[PDB]
RNA sequence: GCAGGCGCGCAAAUUACCCAAUCCUAAUUCAGGGAGGUAGUGACAAUAAAUAACGAUACAGGGCCCAUUCGGGUCUUGUAAUUGGAAUGAGUACAAUGUAAAUACCUUAACGAGGAACAAUUGGAGGGCAAGUCUGGUGCCAG
């Protein structure tokens, strides 16, 4: 009740699959969006990756880790309804990914 | 030099806070409590039911300025007799005047809350 | 509490895979 | 150290980038430092005010207080009175400090230069070396800043560029 | 087995190591008495550690009131004497103005008694009187005007009393215990309730009593005569502030 | 050139030993070589070099004067009587050495203590 | 594994299951021991033990304790973060100390492995 | 033959933006935004630098006539 | 109990040194003591400092900054790695002190700076650019 899911901040899911990988617009809303498998529930939720450029790294089922959102304003292109972005892919940060420091294992 | 007015001495006695001890512990200094003789005016117009706030701004420890205005608006003779100036310390506890005073720039004004003064816009208050 | 306890269970979260 | 109550005031911000250039310090922290001692020792010193005059706790602790402040010398003797502890502020204690002091005493020409060849451990105050800006040199040591004996502003062996040059204008 | 919330009047600091000496078992007890090697070590600094406290006692060297009692952890404590052949010197070990134990320099002739207050009193097996005072002298055959709460002087070279001190109106009294610590004098009234909190009451020069249970106080002696050179000038502690006062004065 | 100097000589027969604090003036030097000034402090005192002894040492902030404490006192033999090995073994006058450190001795014990017997054994 | 092959190391590093991974701390690390971690990294993790020979830095262990905290820093920043490593020695006739060797054998004694999906 | 590993596989601060010499000492920014602070109100006020340096030979930058920079009372 | 580890396929002090100190125990100055002390690890808190300081010269003035409305004020502005010697400690290390021995601190020979490359990070706010891509449609636009 502390929390969009249960009460943890951060939470353990399952990649199911890329959503928008179509979208023709690059960094639209609906291409920085992935399908993931909350575990502690179980069930299927939709979340966002932040820098369409660095989508690329997460593909599919890479226990990633879901934060929160906090939506700041009113962004144009932002969709409602997400509120968990990604923080961490596989044990590693893939905002460290995207800054090229650390490297995805697998 | 902290300059007074009537809402301020009506809520420091609503709220049992001594003025000039009050505004030592606020402050932790020497604080000289003016009055001008148009808040005085409102003090007084206030009617029979604030004559404890008259005989509390009656005080020789309070000395009070003279006012040179017609008519007795005291948040326009406050702001006008502060931007002047800038040495005065206003204390208050009006909305209006409270956003009046800081919008101007870089005075320091005070305002009674719970039980004991808080100033705002001063940085050596620690 | 359960402020340190329900952010670390999650390290027993992974993907079901056999061995 | 101690934070402030609202520290993100526009008039703080200026307060602390006014007292940090003229006075040559190296963050917000050290403003605080000397700021948390200022505020406990001017909230020891209002309560010895409003106790009763002659009350001997009140006598011998003011005595004792300003006692220490005109010996730091914050406090000029022509004013031993308590409520002058009430009228001390921030600045006479950044003041006394040894970067600021050496500085008003000469031999430094600016006050980051002051700053940095204390740290050099060039200054000696009468025999101690000191390396640290932030000290308080007391009014009867203020006359007992110069340059180290081991020093080569003092009169020790010219330093590590000086022998180097003169051995490569040997050459 | 341990230590460290030792009576804070050993000038014990806390960054020694952790523990403190634990006193052996002895004469008196344990929070008013202090240990050889406490004395040694760290009052008048004639040793350094405890390695060297071992051997300034096993060399035969000190004399606890007439005998070597090789022991670190002895609890010599109050009114005994420490005689050492070297350095010349006798201790008789008191309290003093703020209640930590005062070491003397006394000559041979006052190092060769003691005194003791009894603790009681009774009659032993075959006949036999039957004293015992603070330090367990257990000692037979007194003079039979026998009280409690009473001083007799130990003649410390062979074992017996050699003088006898009776507890009246006007004849001195001095304070071993609660707030008023180490403090003479005597000279009010002897006021006596039952159930104790009674005390012989104490003088002072603007008459200041302090009453106390009478556990605590015993006899020295009588005006113009103590049997105990005093220390530090006839210790009575009158004021830091009148102490200040004389400063300016003289 | 360096001046040392000792401060608060007490006598100490309990030990026939002089105590003191010593303060070392070195202007330039770095340190004042222990063996040295122990040396230079026998001179200064009676005798014996073997028989005085310094050992509380530190070197004040800023240089130029460093500050310990030191023992002075006659007769060599009980020196070795009354001072504890490891400042006998710093200066050249005992020696004192094992090998086990604590688990190789520890273990050394505890299989003595498992074997009970003396030397005996057949085939 | 040949130190001078990639032909050898990149199927080493398929097949391995524990690699005990060899710096010296007299040099710090070295390409060849970074490319085998990439090889690894990307082919799916095995599980690593950083073990750090020739510490004959100097008499200044200082400088051999700094070296060690910077090797362990970077190999916190590069295989999971703290990470085992194993401080070794110079040899002593023919072999190393036995005190670590009998550590890390006890490590890999109780190592626990894990599955890597090819 | 011995390789080693270059400077941003040593750091492995790869992939930042430009920082600045100025941000590197948290004194000196300090002293050099000061710096600024003096010369920016140069322009707000015009506050005294030091009086009459030469000798007078006119204020330099011009006098204008319709312009009281003065408080009124009011 | 101490050290190290395990119980998940996702994780964190060393299976270090010593009775030298403080004490304790014993046939007892001594021996023992994973009680206890030291070291290493330790972005767990706390205290203090550095990551540069001083000049000289040459130029650019269409120059800077403060103004919610065409207002105000100032070389006493900026760039040139143009360029110069001074000073130092991070680090290095003869040594010496330190301690049971050693490390650490303090002290110190000889070294050790110019991009002082001996190379400070974390965020946040904004632009601008193509013979380029994609989408909408009242040309040449908008996203
Ligand atoms: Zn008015």
């Amino acid at each position: 009740k502390s929390s969009p899911f249960g009460g943890s901040s951060h939470a353990k899911g399952i990649v199911l699959e890329k959503l928008g990988i179509e979208s023709k617009q690059p960094n639209s809303a609906i291409r920085k969006c992935v399908r993931v498998q909350l575990i502690k529930n179980g069930k299927k939720v939709t979340a966002f990756v932040p820098n369409d450029g660095c989508l690329n790294f997460v593909d599919e089922n890479d226990e990633v880790l879901l934060a929160g959102f906090g939506r700041k304003g009113k962004a144009k292109g932002d969709i409602p309804g997400v509120r968990f972005k990604v923080v961490k892919v596989s044990g590693v940060s893939l905002l460290a990914l995207w800054k090229e420091k650390k490297e995805k294992p697998r | 030099q902290v300059l007074i007015d009537t809402n301020f001495i009506n809520f420091s006695i609503q709220k049992k806070v001594d003025i000039v001890r009050g505004m030592m512990d606020c402050l932790l200094a020497k604080c000289n409590p003016l009055i001008t003789d148009c808040v005085m005016a409102e003090l007084e117009k206030l009617g029979p039911k604030y004559r404890i706030a008259l005989k509390l701004a009656r005080d020789p420890r309070i000395k009070r300025l003279s006012c040179s205005h017609k008519g007795t608006y005291a948040d326009d003779c406050l702001v006008h007799r502060v931007l002047q100036h800038k040495c005065y310390i206003v204390a208050t506890n009006d909305a209006g005047l409270k956003q009046r005073i800081r919008k101007i720039p870089g005075i320091p004004l005070m305002s009674v809350g719970g039980h004991a003064y808080v100033i705002e816009k001063l940085p050596d208050v620690f | 509490t359960m402020q340190r306890s329900s952010d670390v269970n999650e390290r027993k979260l992974h993907v079901p895979m056999v061995d | 150290y101690s934070t402030p109550k609202r520290p993100y005031e526009s008039s703080r911000l200026d307060a602390e980038l006014k007292l940090a250039g003229e006075f040559g310090l190296k963050n917000k922290k050290e403003i605080y430092r000397i700021s948390f001692q200022l505020s406990k020792i001017r909230r020891a010193a209002r309560d010895l005010l409003t106790r009763d005059e002659k009350d001997p706790k009140r006598l011998f602790e003011g005595n004792a207080l300003i006692r220490r402040l005109v010996r730091v010398g914050v406090l000029s003797e022509d004013k031993k009175k308590l409520d002058y502890v009430l009228a001390l502020k921030v600045e006479d204690f950044l003041e006394r400090r040894l970067q600021t002091q050496v500085y008003k005493l000469g031999l430094a020409k600016s006050v980051h230069h002051a700053r940095v060849l204390i740290t050099q451990r060039h200054i000696a105050v009468g025999k101690q070396i000191v390396n640290i800006p932030s000290f308080m040199v007391r009014l009867d040591s203020e006359k007992h800043i110069d340059f180290a004996p081991t020093s080569p502003f003092g009169g020790a062996r010219p330093g590590r560029v000086a022998r180097r040059n003169a051995a490569r204008k040997a050459e | 087995l341990k230590r460290l919330a030792a009576p804070h009047h050993w000038l014990l600091d806390k960054l020694s190591g952790c523990y403190a000496p634990r006193p052996s078992a002895g004469p008196h007890k344990l929070r008013e008495s202090l240990p050889l090697i406490v004395f040694l070590r760290n009052r008048l600094k004639y040793a350094l550690n405890g390695r060297e406290v071992k051997a300034i006692l096993m060399q035969r060297h000190v004399k606890v009131d007439g005998k070597v009692r090789t022991d670190t952890t002895y609890p010599a404590g109050f009114m005994d004497v420490i005689t050492l052949d070297a350095t010349n010197e006798n201790f008789r070990l008191v309290y003093d103005v703020k209640g930590r134990f005062a070491v003397h320099r006394i000559t041979d002739e006052e190092a060769s008694y003691k005194l003791g207050k009894v603790k009681k009193v009774q009659l032993g097996k075959k006949g036999v009187p039957y004293v015992v005072t603070h330090d367990g002298r257990t000692i037979r055959y007194p003079d039979p005007n026998i009280k409690v709460n009473d001083t007799v002087k130990i003649d410390l070279a062979s074992g017996k009393i050699t003088d006898f001190i009776k507890f009246d109106a006007g004849k001195l009294v001095y304070v071993t215990g609660g707030r008023n610590l180490g403090r003479i004098g005597t000279i009010v009234h002897k006021e006596r309730h039952d159930g104790g909190f009674d005390l012989v009451h104490i003088k002072d020069s603007l008459d200041n009593t302090f009453v106390t249970r009478l556990n605590n106080v015993f006899v020295i002696g009588e005006q113009g005569k103590p049997y105990i050179s005093l220390p530090k000038g006839k210790g009575i502690k009158l004021s830091i502030a009148e102490e200040r006062d004389r400063r300016r004065a003289q | 050139a360096v001046t040392i100097r000792t401060r608060k000589v007490i006598s100490n027969p309990l030990l026939a030993r002089k105590q003191f604090v010593v303060d070392v003036l070195h202007p330039n030097r770095a340190n004042v070589s222990k063996d040295e000034l122990r040396e230079k402090l026998a001179e200064v005192y009676k005798a014996e070099k073997d028989a005085v002894s310094v050992f509380g040492f530190r070197t004040q902030f800023g240089g130029g004067k460093s500050v310990g404490f030191g023992l002075v006192y006659n007769s060599v033999a009980e020196a070795k009587k009354f001072e504890p090995t490891y400042r006998l073994v710093r200066y050249g006058l005992a020696e004192k050495v094992e090998k086990a450190s604590r688990q190789q001795r520890k273990q050394k014990k505890n299989r003595d203590k498992k074997i009970f017997g003396t030397g005996k054994r057949l085939a | 594994c040949p130190a001078d092959d990639l032909n050898a190391m990149i199927d080493i590093a398929k097949i391995a299951d524990l690699v005990l991974l060899l710096i010296d701390g007299n040099f710090g690390f070295e390409m060849e021991t970074m490319e085998f971690l990439n090889i690894a990294q990307h082919h799916g993790m095995p599980r690593v033990l950083g073990v750090a020979t020739h510490l004959d830095l100097f008499k200044s262990q200082s400088t051999l304790r700094a070296s060690k905290k910077r090797l362990k820093h970077r190999f916190w920043t590069e295989v999971y973060q703290g990470a085992k490593l194993f401080y070794l020695s110079g040899v002593i006739n023919g072999r190393y100390p036995d005190r670590e060797i009998l550590n890390l054998s006890r490590f890999i004694s109780v190592m626990k492995f894990r599955p890597l999906k090819w | 033959g011995k390789r080693a590993i270059n400077y941003q596989i040593l750091k492995n601060k790869g992939l930042t933006p430009k920082r600045n010499k100025d941000n590197r000492n948290s004194r000196v920014k300090k002293r050099k935004k000061y710096q600024k602070a003096q010369k920016k109100l140069k322009s707000v006020r015009a506050v005294y630098s030091g009086g009459q340096s030469g000798v007078y030979e006119g204020e330099k930058t011009g006098i204008k006539k319709g312009l009281t920079r003065s408080v009124k009372f009011k």
